[PDB]
């Protein structure tokens, strides 16, 4: 469950918060993937 | 939920416009591991083994053999939950402020919820990055009126039991003296059996500008930066060395390895700003909202971080 | 401490529902309104169930047990992990059990906060009225139910 | 498993012939609840609520309402793991001792594994009953040479912070003085709001002999039952005699809200996997059991001790 | 509603764990009847008939016949609504406090909503039982600081126009004098045509201890039971002990024609829809209950008070 | 409408309160059925 | 998993010990069911 996937439909605020945390984690992973020192 | 919570819908729609924190450039991808906690402490146990005597030769019959012992250490990491509040316009009241060029009450400094949340999140993320770098929380440029934090809550710059070097005020402009102190600290570093690891250096803009001068009489095709990289490669088993500039530092130089065995960041999965479900409503057009964020979770082995301070006084 | 963390071998005999509320761990107030203003501040010492005063020294100002002209509020709860105290400002009505200096406070007596944040019989800068007799709960700890309503002119 | 390990199969086949512990008659069915543990401590949290003031009348507009508080208490219970070892004939060697009407050496006192395990389990169960009743571990009649146990490991007789009455050695044979002490302790009992519960009394054989004597056409037993019915809201009062007691009287309620027993689910004897084997026909086996787990409220047990000298 | 109201769902799930009130033991099943009201008053009308003359013999022709008259009597009953507030953990915050086999802050005495509601309901039910037995509302063992209640709101102990007996402080320990007062009150009782009914006696622990004493091989309890049986047409006499009383004896019939309990059908604790929420993890909830509804005829309750000074 | 009925599903808080009252009444009836003197 | 249930076929000593504990619990329950004071 992530905000990036448009198919995701939250049911309550707990699911919304979990999606926010997952989105932050995925953005960090993408940043480290695309990083090039 | 999105058919009933406009604030949640707007946060979902606008969460993508907030830039990533700059603290990510200071750690390797494997050095950061999230934990599921909001407030409290979490304990980590590390096991070690040791040999009690010389090995036993196996010849003919023998019953008495040498033994291998074991030991353990426990480390406790504290976490803290913090909150901010901000005022904004209500969703149903925006059409009475939607001008031709913008939305919001300029004279009264009232914004739509989306923009207000974006700006507040940006400020909170800046504060979080500052805490991760320096180990302190404050809103004054002088650094006074600091928020009192919990024990076992440290940053890269205030972590105890590390190597500290001080360049005197009279030698604040002498790169030779600065690198003498840096070499002393690098010698005092103790990486143990994990010395073959990449290293990271963080410098303030003034020191970064000093680092691009020719090496010193003056030389050619050789810079202070190259000399520093060679010196660090002398100890990291000729591994990679990275250099970063941060305006948060001031007359500070920070050197530390990028090995997850030595330094690890275990932030809470709710460390970055998150909206609160509570929204203060009234009979007017002004509403209030709350943002939550969690601080803490840096672990480092002792005598593995070099901190050089150039004194100005 | 608010709740002393001591592991026992027996369950305390507390089956009777009467005379079961006069305890140190009973935080908050006997009667509470939804619109009471509560402020959390860093604290030094043990200001639990006592009057508090702000202290400024580098760290942000904290609160500590005190009274008299320096009174700022009353501490009704403490979180030890974060070392933070919940305070009701003096401009807000309060009703609950607070620390008494000695077992000499009777009902209807007017009370003042002392230097240590304990309530004593009367000079009064605040309006405090004792609703119950002083009750001993520990070796020398006395709790008295008191209604505190604002300041008192002159 | 049964195809490979014969001892496990034998234990499974003979486990149904071991008698139930007699300590089950000292508790109500709801007063016992097993826990999953072998050795260590376990913390139990009990939650309570209390009223802070009189209720609030809801008339017109009001925002200040009376509050209800909550409380928690943590109790630590210790559990100890104990073991025994016994010798027995090896299965493959049983055929050479399978005589008529019995199996084994009468001369050398050797038994098959099944019978040895059954007898050892019965003895261990008796020891567990003794511990539960008295709180001490001993195999002597004098009661000396007691095994040292951990704190927070108590029985019904040595539970702290309970009512303890002593009858002087001068009046050791005076039922009137003994009953006066019993009445004093019964008054000092504090069942609180849980007084409507059946009660249990445990006495020694000498005490029973004294009780069946005429009252000074009524018996001391009837007088005691009436006195206890005066306090337990006239509910059932059970009387038991135990040879494990000496000049002691124990009175306590059978209420799960006051006295609870949380034994380890491995408290009763259990075979160990390790079996000692050699070239001879004699093997050794081990039995494990766990002790501990009695929880009580303060001032809910009456313990009368009659001094002998 | 359950998809939206987690608190309502939790109340519906845990409503069964609250124990039954003990006041039900003081009444017969037919004596209790619910009414639909929260706060206010309600008027009850009782109709009767009487004979005006001897019956008329029907022989030959006659137009003048004896008549039967009717009568009515109206009694007013007051009902009061009371409320309590309690704090608990917010629903979304339980995951951050779920510890090993227990939920909630031990340090801060914070509980989940279901456990908090269960404990608060139990305490409120105890308070309701105390009010029904005594007629007063107080949270102190002394019985002081009583909440002021409306008129026409009485318990079994303070019901007006009943047989009050007082035992002097000099005879506080004389069971003969106490029983003399009890006999006087029993003689003054007026049951009329409804005397064939079971009777209920409620005593305090000290009174029970005095009762179980020998009669100066019969007991005072047996003598009292026989005396009450002499007036209730040799029917059942039940004896109960309550710690809520202090040197009081209550005697009354379990007949719906003399004493009737008509509680509001919202008397027992009920959750309120309002929940206080903020930006923290702590929330607040409210519990409502209703008091009042005891109705009795004149001179049908015997209340004996043993003065201690 | 009783909470003891598994198939019961309330619509609003008023029905919930009615169900609670009915449950209390049924529990009282069951107590008097099971009571022995 | 109980030794009383003859269909029980243990796979290892752990399951055997669990079955022994379950058998003891069932025997205690049966004793209390058959008890008559």
């Amino acid at each position: 469950a992530s905000l990036l996937d448009s198919n995701f439909v939250p049911i309550n605020f707990t699911e919304f918060v979990q999606a926010i945390s997952n989105t932050y984690k995925q953005r960090r992973i993408q940043f480290y993937e695309n990083l090039k020192r | 939920l999105f058919d009933e919570n406009y604030y949640a819908k707007a946060v979902a729609n606008i969460i993508g416009e907030v830039k990533d924190p700059i603290m990510y450039k200071w750690f390797s991808p494997d050095q950061i591991e999230d934990v599921d906690l909001q407030m409290g402490y979490q304990k980590t146990v590390k096991w070690d083994a040791f040999l009690n005597a010389n090995p036993t030769t196996i010849a003919n019959e023998v019953n008495t053999i040498s033994t291998i012992g074991f030991s353990s250490e426990v480390v406790r990491l504290n976490y803290l939950k913090l909150q901010y509040k901000f005022r904004h316009l209500k969703q149903t009241s925006e059409k009475f402020y939607t001008s031709d060029s913008y939305i919001g009450d300029i004279n009264n400094n009232l914004l739509p919820f989306a923009q207000a949340y974006k700006l507040a999140s940006s400020e909170i993320i800046k504060l979080i990055n500052h805490f991760v770098l320096t180990g302190t929380v404050s809103i004054q440029k002088d650094g006074k009126n600091q928020k009192r934090l919990l024990p076992n809550m440290y940053g890269l710059l205030n972590m105890p039991e590390q190597i500290k070097e001080e360049v005197a005020s009279g030698d604040k402009d002498k790169m030779d003296k600065i690198f003498e102190k840096i070499e002393a600290g690098l010698s005092k570093l103790e990486l143990g059996d994990e010395f073959s690891t990449p290293m990271m250096v963080i410098v303030d803009p003034a020191t970064s500008l000093k680092l691009v001068k020719p090496y010193a009489a003056a030389s050619s095709c050789e810079k202070w930066e190259d000399v520093l990289i060679q010196t660090i490669k002398a100890i990291n088993n000729r591994e990679d060395v990275y250099i970063e500039t941060s305006n948060l530092l001031k007359h500070k130089i920070l050197i530390y390895p990028l090995n997850s065995e030595l330094i690890k960041f275990k932030p809470s999965k709710y460390m970055l700003p998150t909206p609160n479900e509570q929204v203060d409503k009234d009979s007017t057009d002004v509403a209030h909202s709350y943002i939550d964020f969690v601080l803490g979770g840096l672990l480092a082995t002792r005598k593995t971080i070099l901190q050089v301070n150039i004194k100005q006084s | 401490m608010k709740n002393p963390q001591h592991d026992a071998s027996l369950l305390s005999n507390s089956n009777e529902f009467r005379d079961k509320n006069v305890e140190f761990f009973a935080s908050g107030g006997t009667r509470t309104s939804k619109f009471d203003k509560l402020e959390n501040h860093p604290f030094l010492g043990y200001p639990y169930k006592r009057g508090v005063k702000r202290v400024i020294q580098h760290y942000e100002p904290h609160v500590e047990a005190g009274g008299g002209e320096d009174l700022y509020g009353i501490c009704i709860d403490i979180d030890e992990f974060s070392k933070t105290a919940t305070i009701v400002p003096i401009t807000n009505n309060f009703e609950g059990y607070l620390v008494a200096k000695d077992s000499t406070v009777k009902v209807k007596d007017k009370l003042i906060f002392n230097k240590d944040g304990a309530l004593e019989k009367v000079k009064a800068t605040i309006n405090a009225t004792a609703l119950t007799d002083a009750k001993q709960i520990s070796n020398e700890v006395y709790l008295v139910k008191v209604a505190v309503f604002g300041n008192k002119a002159m």
